């Protein structure tokens, strides 16, 4: 899931490290206060299935950015709505109590986000904050600490299945 | 008269307000790049908020970039205003009284900023000299090593925004008082907007740009020679609105048409419909000559800002130019003589209509056979697509035979031609999509109400009580460009949803065009389903981008006419009143231009929050308030300067939404204001809660922070919300009289005056 | 009087001349990026000259970026002029006759562009209104979709350049006629410039910026209270020149000093010498407050363009601000009240001199031990160094004990602190270099002649014959900034070499400071080795950046006074005359700022070529002529309009040199002009040939293209060059009388009138 | 000579391909009309020796940009002076006679050039022209077709020795 790291427009010299599936699983299971940031693209029935399983694995709290809350209504997950720009602004303030009241989150896991939106929101997090970002989307997010490479829908689904298999 | 602290303000006069605003609404910088390429000391790497060779850090560079965008937009509007006013004064005369309808404040922005009360077309010249001088002073600050703090760059951006709302006001006043535009008419004629509204069997003149001074001569020639019936003239961008508002004080429907927004320019050109293209000044795609040469379409520029490299033949005779264009000697010309341009363009259309016959760049079936079944879905175009459409998937599905995928993509595409240059097969993907949606293109028709201009003082005096008290749920101002994330139906859906709940929706710019292009089951657009007055459940179109000043003018006139506060040079007090009492939110779903950034910033400085599309996160600045810090939400009661707590609303001044449903929820929530009547607050809470439950499936988690009384709760759901407050938050409730006795952080005050200014 | 075709010109009036220039001197675009980060449609990949979402290609984007830099520089100069003129009119009065010396044309640029002939200071206000209005119109074109051809962006850049020169002329006239600056004095006093000219045992006020209006009040307070002897005031950047020229019509030596250029700002601050720092505008490092807080150095801003986020205490009393600064409550303040600022700054110096004692950021002898034997030469700082100095090698050699490497690096370093932020050891490399060259810093002294202002018409009438005929080898105008590639000695070496050959060298800006800082074996700088008149072998300092207009002023006055052509609104003819006859070349070796770009472009439009440093290739545009296309080098003889061939000189309008020796060869070659007398061409060819042979070791290969007659050959080398022509190029030479009978492509004409305009 | 390709500021997303010594020798010996563009940094005793040998190997004509002509006066090479900014402008014109009069040059070999100068001059060649660029300098030139990676002085000298050994 690292073969294709092609980009059209760059942000600078420092880019994201294209990580494999095992590395992603190790990082997800290694973080202390994690946060599952899921965009509206997670409402695809192929992805909403996995996102819920990944959240259930390590009991990660969920930030359902945008109009993605409806997919986490009846599920057995701790999901809360927040604006992506507001979330990115709040992640750079160390005193933010968080979605529950226990502080900030050391790492954020990104799934089902539009490229141009998450890249610009993460440009304000990777520069002005000390929060790690793991992008498990099918696109290559350059403004992230660790990201998946460019993948097809079938390959992205297979990579997600492998990620859940290792959790 | 009674003047104000800040007439003709500068970067230092508005610093106190600007800093008062930024103390609650912190700036959020999303740097588009990690480098600064301004002077030759660089480029300097600023990743990790490091400092360049001049000491500037990443926040300073991002603030400088956003401020440069703001001043570029302000300069566009001010230059438009100056040129238009000079032309109007030269032709019509300097002594004409200003005619903007029955308003006792014709210039609510000019009076607020410069403290002047114009009564003549010659009294707008000193104002424009102040907006040019201050624009020069502000552009001087973009120099290398001039400023050194992000916060002062933000302050200068706010000043640039207000000087824009002044330039837009000047331009709109100048054109409305002269060219016979509708004078605050709530019954402006409905005009037909759409590509399919043009008849290809007649000569067609396509007017692209923003300035209407040049095309007025074309229309005068057409009317004087009786050519309106045998010729078609269609406008793109805001010049279309300006033409369809021309001479429409008589309410008779116009003959000029509207073809669409900027996203339709390349599609219109490639379709072959235009017979002559005339480009005025703004939002003009910079590849028109290249396509026109291939499709034999002459191009005439009429401004000094846009010349396209075309030969300048202003002193040449019309017939020689016509012959030179017909023989193919030149692909266009620049004609700065307005009478000669108005004579040339219709005659050129006549003489060029029979020469070009069914010439188009749309392959029908057999040429598309290979065009579709030659690609192998390599994924480069999706990488180059700004909207990241599944173009390889759509083309692959078209290979099997199903062409509906590209038909769907046509609405989601912006006609930017960025997929045709990364391809290694040379596939005109845009033309493929155009033919795949040819049926929709033929059925692309709609109705839009012509711009009404300024809101009269009678309607404002009738509606100010509802706005300030909260009886009317608020004013949603849908403005901006057509760079939508998921097609042009998000604005229509938002407008329909907020009109079904009796909000006051006011549209302008390309957003009005996009709203009027969609119909319901009865084939009636929103403009005929709902009236065009200034009251609840009424969509009113104000006009072009230069008419976006009238929304802020309405917000200021609410405080002037209704609240009775003076306007002369009183920016801080009026902005505080608008931020604390008037419920108004702007929406720029497809903003891309620097003009949109300037308008949004000027609306911020006036105390009007704005929600932008996801594409507007590339503007490098937002204004967001920490909702968890109780120290930010404290105002001073004007009666005794005591600290009075306020609810966290609006929780932002500029933010970006992801989808249109989230935009609806944000707009519903951020219309709530301090000093809301128990009814005004009941209505607003009801609408916000219903919208959140419909579009997100959950009750808002912050709803209990906006309740100050039993009557503040929605009437239908008072019992269940009371139970929720009783159990979840431990509030003590007197259940005998459905009374609240313990739990609200802010007691309801019958008559309070919350303000942010100690003075 | 006799007017001209183009008074108050716009982008369309100067299009003919601009396109005539670009037809011979093609633009060369060197993009700094393959992406356009302008609107939210993007960023768009333009690599391979592809087109963005709006259709703009790589050349269009590069031209737009360069045009934006040009208008930013023009805006800086125009805003400086407007503010200075407003202050002068408010204080001194509007009806004051303009006093610039014994000149028949006080404003050679204002008259050329706007056609006006100012007499009082109230006649400079309409001109400034024209430069602000046109600046707004030009900034309106940077908007997305507002133009599409690179050639028209270049034309607008040329217009911005000429407007910049007009603004500089306005500012210099306003300040010279009021503040008692020297009035064309050829013997202006020599003043001491250098970091080591300040006595650390006395209170020190360091004035950084460009505006002299604010500091005149400080000097008035110092003189009125008799504080010049017990206090030191030192200026950085061009404000140092402006303070030094203050009240120097009496020619008595001044008491204010010059500390250095922009490259010395951080070094001066870190040294701890300043007791107060007062910033005005333009070139001011954006990290002064951060260092001053650590070194307990108060900072006072005095402008609205620069406020540094500091508290605004303009309405507060002086004593309260003094106490607040002394207690450390605030790190600075913004005083826009000139009288209060002039009272506060000296009193602050007195009250802060004893508090800060020997406080400096330089390591003494012990911290540097670890700071040098801590690094392992990992090479990151060299990667981050703009000049790419071998910092790891220098530090490693310092570890052994030899500290002369960093002593050498001190002259080659610009003090930008870009090495201290990529290090993973946190080493203050700049301070290490500062102490390694502490001995040089203590011995960093020089003399510079105070700015003479404008050249009088007496000297111009005496020198115009030599300039036009070529008797004087030419005018080298060494202007610009201090972003040198290999230290500040390249400009000194070039000036010395070209003064040894009887050229007319005219300096301004930071280049004069850098030239006056070096001495020969006898300890005399160039300013005392050579006079300061306008004739052969004389270096004359004209002043600050706003005085760079005077060089183009002399270039135009050569055509006005000497050639007799009228100046009123006659840009095209005068520019053609300057390009064809007057031998003048500009050199901006260390240009980094947008102001330098605007000045260079304005000098291009006036027909004056310019050579820049290697760092100026990041401006993204050069103007270079194809020397192999014989069709470009054809002019029209004004006598009959027939085609007359001209030598390929100048072979560029803007170019960049690699080393200073190549710069010397370029300057020598490009002073050759068409219509050169036999003696003039002989002198110019001689000097160019000797310079090329000395600095490159070879005879120039194009020297035979500049020979029209044996008389044109150097007298000392006529025989050998005749033999070279005879054998190598087969020219037929009449050896009996040393005659040239066949071979020259252009026969020498006794009296020809080469011009580029058919009219 | 490809281990270090680190950069400080990037021109975009298309960069140079870091090549080995054998690849550089193959490209130099494979070109038809080559041109040796040498800057003033070649006048270093360690580099002027190699540059002359590389030129003598395949009889490459030399463009001695800047004040580097003195080092090629008495040598047995065909060296001519030209301004780099005028050389870069002329290389983008197909109808340019050249330094001798036989047209343009299909590839240009760069040695001993300042980074910020050659990068900006090559930004106008790699974009508006069809000329290959082989940068054999110790620095990593991003705006070149093929370039050496970051190298030390000893490593750069060793790489040049290897290259001339293979010619
Ligand atoms: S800000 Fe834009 S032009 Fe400047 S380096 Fe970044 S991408 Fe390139
Ligand atoms: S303006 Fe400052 S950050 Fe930008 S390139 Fe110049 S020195 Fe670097
Ligand atoms: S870039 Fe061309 S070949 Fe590749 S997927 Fe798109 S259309 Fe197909
Ligand atoms: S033209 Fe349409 S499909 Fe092609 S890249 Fe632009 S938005 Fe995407
Ligand atoms: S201005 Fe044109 S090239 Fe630049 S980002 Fe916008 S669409 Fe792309
Ligand atoms: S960056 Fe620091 S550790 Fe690396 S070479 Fe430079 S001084 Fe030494
Ligand atoms: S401060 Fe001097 S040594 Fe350090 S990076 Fe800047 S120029 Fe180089």
């Amino acid at each position: 899931t690292t073969k294709n790291t092609k980009l059209f427009t760059s942000y600078g010299v420092k880019t994201s490290k294209a990580i494999t599936t095992e590395v992603a699983a190790k990082l997800i299971s290694k973080a202390k206060r994690p946060l599952f940031v899921v965009g509206t693209g997670v409402l695809d029935p192929e992805l909403l299935d996995r996102a819920v399983k990944i959240a259930k694995a390590k009991n990660i709290p969920i930030a359902a950015t945008g109009s993605s809350m409806p997919g986490f209504v009846d599920k057995d997950v701790n999901a809360k709505y927040i604006n992506l720009h507001q979330l990115g602004f709040y992640l750079t303030d160390p005193d933010w109590p968080g979605l529950d009241g226990n502080g900030n989150y050391d790492t954020i896991i990104l799934l089902g986000h539009k490229k141009y939106y998450i890249n610009q929101v993460l440009s304000a997090v990777k520069n002005f904050s000390d929060v790690k970002s793991i992008s498990i989307d099918r696109n290559y997010i350059q403004n992230a600490t660790m990201s998946f490479g460019n993948l097809s829908k079938a390959d992205h689904i297979a990579a997600l299945d492998e990620v859940i298999d290792l959790l | 008269g009674p003047m104000g602290p800040t007439p003709f303000p500068t970067a230092a006069t508005v610093r106190d307000w600007s800093f008062t605003l930024f103390d609650r609404y912190e700036p959020v910088y999303t740097p588009m790049c990690d480098q600064c390429c301004y002077c030759t000391f660089g480029p300097c790497n600023l990743e990790g908020n490091r400092r360049g060779a001049c000491g500037l850090d990443m926040k300073g560079q991002a603030a400088r970039e956003f401020f440069l965008r703001c001043i570029t937009g302000c300069a566009c509007h001010s230059a438009h205003g100056r040129h238009l006013l000079d032309h109007i004064i030269s032709i019509f005369g300097e002594d004409m009284p200003i005619n903007m309808g029955a308003s006792n404040v014709i210039a609510p922005n000019i009076q607020l900023i410069t403290g002047r009360q114009p009564k003549t077309l010659g009294d707008l010249k000193p104002i424009m000299e102040y907006v040019e001088e201050e624009l020069g002073q502000l552009l001087a600050t973009v120099h290398a090593g001039q400023e050194g703090a992000a916060i002062d760059y933000d302050n200068k951006a706010m000043l640039a925004g207000i000087l824009d709302h002044v330039g837009m006001e000047v331009s709109d006043i100048a054109q409305v008082t002269a060219l016979g535009f509708p004078k605050s008419d709530p019954e402006a004629p409905l005009v037909e907007v759409g590509m399919g509204t043009l008849d290809a069997s007649k000569p067609v003149i396509i007017a692209i740009g923003h300035n209407v001074a040049g095309v007025t001569y074309i229309m005068d020639y057409m009317e004087d020679n009786n050519l309106t019936d045998k010729m078609e003239i269609g406008g793109l961008c805001c010049t279309a609105f300006d033409m369809t508002r021309y001479k429409r004080e008589d309410r008779k429907p116009p003959y000029a048409k509207i073809v669409g927004t900027i996203s339709k320019e390349l599609k219109v050109v490639r379709s072959g419909i235009p017979d002559v293209i005339v480009i005025d000044e703004q939002c003009v795609r910079a590849d028109l000559v290249e396509e026109g040469k291939k499709l034999k379409i002459p191009v005439i520029a009429s401004n000094e800002k846009v010349m396209y490299g075309l030969p300048d033949r202003t002193n040449d005779d019309v017939d020689a130019i016509i012959e030179d264009i017909k023989t193919g000697k030149i692909p266009g010309c620049v004609m700065l003589d307005y009478e000669k341009l108005g004579e040339l363009v219709p005659r050129l259309a006549m003489e060029m209509a029979p020469l070009r016959e069914g010439i188009s760049a749309i392959p029908s079936d057999e040429e598309m056979a290979s065009l579709v079944a030659k690609c192998v879905a390599c994924g480069e175009c999706a990488l180059a697509c700004p909207e990241e459409l599944d173009i390889p998937d759509a083309i692959q599905a078209a290979k099997e035979g199903d062409f509906t995928a590209l038909d769907f993509l046509h609405d989601l595409c912006v006609g930017c031609r960025r997929c045709e240059q990364v391809c290694n097969k040379e596939i005109p993907i845009l033309s493929v999509i155009d033919k795949a949606a040819q049926k929709a293109i033929a059925e692309e028709k709609g109705l839009v109400r012509a711009g009404r201009g300024q809101v009269s003082d009678a309607e404002i005096r009738a509606e100010g009580l509802n706005l300030v008290m909260g009886t009317t749920p608020g004013v949603i101002a849908i403005i901006g460009c057509a760079n939508y994330p998921a097609g042009s139906k998000d604005v229509y859906r938002i407008a329909e949803e907020f009109l079904n709940r009796n909000y006051i929706v006011a549209v302008s710019g390309c957003s009005a065009m996009d709203i009027g292009m969609y119909k319901d089951a009865d084939g009636k657009t929103l403009y005929e389903r709902f009236p065009g007055r200034f009251e609840r459940g009424n969509i009113l179109n104000t006009g072009s981008c230069v008419s976006n000043s009238h929304i802020s003018g309405t917000c200021h006139k609410v405080a002037a006419i209704f609240a009775g506060r003076n306007l002369s040079g009183n920016l801080a007090e009026i902005a505080d009143y608008t931020l604390n009492r008037v419920g108004a939110v702007g929406l720029a779903w497809g903003a891309y231009s620097q003009k949109a950034a300037a308008i949004g910033t000027g609306c911020n400085m006036y105390g009007i929050p704005a929600v932008l599309g996801p594409h507007s996160g590339k503007y490098r600045r937002a204004l967001i308030a920490k909702t968890y810090d109780e120290n930010k939400w404290k105002v001073y009661d004007s009666r005794n300067g005591s600290e009075l707590d306020i609810p966290p609303s609006p929780e932002f001044l500029i933010t970006t939404a992801e989808t249109w449903q989230e935009a609806c929820v944000l707009l519903a929530k951020n219309c709530i204001r301090p000093s809301d009547n128990n009814m005004g607050r009941s209505i607003k809470l009801t609408h916000w809660i219903e919208l959140s439950e419909k579009y997100l499936g959950v009750l808002p988690e912050d709803w209990w922070k906006f309740v100050r009384h039993e009557a503040d709760l929605p009437l239908s759901r008072r019992e269940e919300l009371l139970k929720k407050l009783e159990t979840e938050h431990g509030w003590e409730i007197d259940w005998k009289k459905k009374k609240i006795i313990s739990g609200p952080k802010i007691k309801f005050d019958v008559s309070s005056q919350p303000t942010n200014l100690k003075r």
